[PDB]
């Protein structure tokens, strides 16, 4: 039962982005800010924790193995408990008598729930938010714009049949007259917007309803367009992301972690290093990162922490230093006393 | 700023009981809008001062056809007097005393 | 079902520009900047992703075949699905497992996803290695556009996540067909966009401490060199798989 | 339908001067202290003039009608042809020559040059080669007319590439020089005959 502090840096091999529902607004996709509009955005610890939890779940299903057809012995409930942390059958209650002193045994049998916790079982791992070291280190990426394939290159006309060419041309004409219709609907919309804010109280309520019905009108025009239910040649909203090579200080801690739980965490980071992807926009290869963490422990009562090693995740490999981390991984791998169905 | 529904019902009731042209001086344009919403226009034409409108347009809307004129704010030393000059609203309904909000 | 990371460099034979409406300002066609005002320009992964997606589309319509009239059997909805992933026809909980066989019978739409279907390939941003590898080009009152220089080394990195033998062969074939016209960005006039690039395709079985290089793919104006018998194996696996229906969604 | 790449060298027998249209320097290939380059804008302008005056000498759906506009294109229309810049090969080799002196490459300069036609059909793609042969009558790659800057020789290895295959096939070698125009490859001759035999044209 030793507390491991993984203090280290995540360098951003490819832009690191995340769409936090709070952080995003109608203004545009914005990274979750570290307090206020103008603070330094961080990468949420929730996303890193989810990625590492799914990595540990894949580790556990790989160690348990698969049958001849390739189906894991676990059921849907066990998968959701192991990685998602949600109970499908309702077998999770907080502060209920009977689970007193059953938590230790369950943690020993289920290192995954021990580390990442469940509803009522405190998770031993805490995956801190990634704070950039230096200013700037965030900016607008992606963007671009969808376009008509055949307008960009004309070689694709010789592949499309004259009836399909007719469908193309009709798609263009209709998308264009719909675009101007939506344009003037948007002009009315923004005109309304100007008063939506400048107004008296509950005068604006009516304007909220007006914009809602104008958006139902927008949907109606969508349905009217025919063919494409949307606008083919449309600009893509840029998404804020951390620039490549960005240094993000990361502090994770596992509270009173057995050698088995620590080994499961390290194997989870090893498996995560195969696809070192955090966040979203994986289509743009966003989220690929190399990360070095100095694992330091602090025996309670001692004044200084001792460094058990460094775990470096790199595209060239996973570097594990210090015999303590190796012994943790070996302890986790060797232990055959793990029941993931409880 | 929620107006109790019972008071709204009483106010519309007393407004509709008027048998002639009247001038209703509400306190807020928000009160103007809620009172107009709650009114069923059973009486002769109801003329409403939209938030941030100009009173004189409703004045000259009202001279051609006297009726019930709900105009918050307004006033500032003005009067919906007729063309030659005569009292064209025998009733004047001050719904609430225009109590100024508390200003921290 | 392997994860193949394509790590390598793009060397630009001519300038390379992209008019991203976000960066371009009253000055003119400013390159995307990878930061604040004085950061290092980056060639968006969206542009390379579109180029490779259209290369994959072209190889798919070529491998399906052309009728005697010289026309592709796919309809407009299917073409837009394959290249743009836009639901022209516009037609879920029933889809939770339909993704498995939709991916299996349509390798392209698996590789480059659609709305609601996660794409297996991720094509990253090319980023210059050194400094002062970007300048203004296009002198002719005519707006000079920003672009990279000839020979600029841009460090690029794609990654296909849990791809099969057909999927990876489709991506390799898409790179082969893109290498016929290895042009990125725009500015087709002025010949800006043409690059010669090389990627070491390294895979990484999850659980293993170190990835294993399946070989190097090199795109040069004199040919495309595919090293590593494994890239050939995935290519011919994709080519010979006669079980792809590109009319499902 | 072949996409033709003209990879090749431009040798210069005279100091080429550009930016005719604070001092008279060549465009900077990144930064200020990096190598210079001869802008492809002037090269594609010369090719525009060549195609214009060859079609004057002689006489998707738009492309068949006007091979010139198919090659180069209007604003709305995408032009197949693209003419890159000429990059010097070695270090130094450029100087303040020449009244304000102007910057130019030394006599004997060899520059690596790239031109390409996307998805070229033989009909309109012959027009580009005919534009280069009639260019060879008046080899002007400079910005000075009084000082007759622009006398160049250039040898281009045409390399088509049918998409899908691993290697491109060399159609032939096109050399322009004050002695004249030299052409190799029977299929390139047949391509320019294709151009000739059709007569599809329109003015601009």
């Amino acid at each position: 039962m030793r507390t491991l502090n993984f203090n280290g840096k995540i360098s951003t091999l490819e832009p690191l982005t995340v769409t936090v529902k709070n952080a995003v607004s109608t203004s545009g996709h914005r990274l979750p800010r570290n307090g206020g509009f103008n603070a330094a955005p961080y990468f949420p610890g929730t996303s890193i924790r989810g990625t590492l939890r799914h990595a540990a779940h894949k580790v556990i299903v790989d160690r348990v193995g698969l049958n001849a057809d390739g189906k894991s012995p676990f059921d849907l409930a066990e998968h959701f408990m192991l990685a998602q942390g949600v109970d499908i059958n309702g077998e999770a209650e907080t502060f209920a008598p009977g689970e007193i002193n059953a938590g230790a045994e369950l943690r020993s049998k289920n290192p995954l729930i021990s580390l990442f916790g469940r509803w009522g079982l405190s998770g031993k791992v805490g995956i801190g938010n990634a704070i950039p070291d230096g200013d700037n280190q965030w900016g607008m990426f992606g963007g671009g714009a969808r376009s008509i394939m055949f307008q960009r290159d004309e070689s694709l006309m010789e592949f499309l049949e004259t009836d399909q060419v007719d469908r193309l041309e009709r798609l263009l004409e209709e998308q264009a007259e719909a675009s101007v219709d939506i344009s003037q609907i948007k002009t009315e919309q923004d005109a309304l917007k100007k008063a939506m804010k400048s107004a008296d109280k509950d005068t604006k309520a009516e304007l909220q309803i007006k914009v809602r019905e104008l958006d139902e009108k927008i949907q109606a025009r969508k349905d009217q367009k025919q063919e494409s239910r949307e606008s083919i040649r449309r600009p893509i909203d840029p998404y804020e992301a951390f620039i490549t090579g960005a240094e993000l200080s990361h502090r994770m801690s596992i509270k009173n972690a057995t050698d088995e739980e620590a080994g499961l965490f390290i194997s989870a980071l090893i498996r995560f290093a195969a696809e070192p992807r955090f966040g979203g926009h994986a289509n743009h290869n966003c989220g690929l990162v190399e990360a070095h963490w100095t694992v330091t422990t602090w025996k309670p009562g001692e004044l200084v922490p001792v460094t058990l090693g460094e775990i470096v995740i790199t595209p060239n490999g996973v570097e594990i230093t210090g015999d303590e981390l190796f012994a943790m991984v070996k302890a986790f791998n060797e232990n055959q006393s793990f029941d993931f169905t409880a | 700023q929620i107006f109790s529904g019972q008071w709204l019902k009483a106010v519309v009731e007393q407004l509709s009981c008027i048998q002639g042209p009247a001038l209703v001086l509400t306190a807020s344009h928000y009160e103007t809008r809620m009172i107009a919403n709650q009114l069923g226009e059973v009486s002769q034409p109801v003329y409403i001062q939209k938030a941030g409108q100009a009173l004189s347009e409703i004045i000259k809307q009202y001279q051609e056809k006297p009726g019930i004129l709900i105009s918050a704010g307004a006033s500032v030393g003005v009067s919906p007097r007729g063309e030659n000059g005569e009292q064209i609203f025998q009733d004047l309904i001050i719904t609430r005393i225009p109590f100024l909000p508390p200003d921290r």
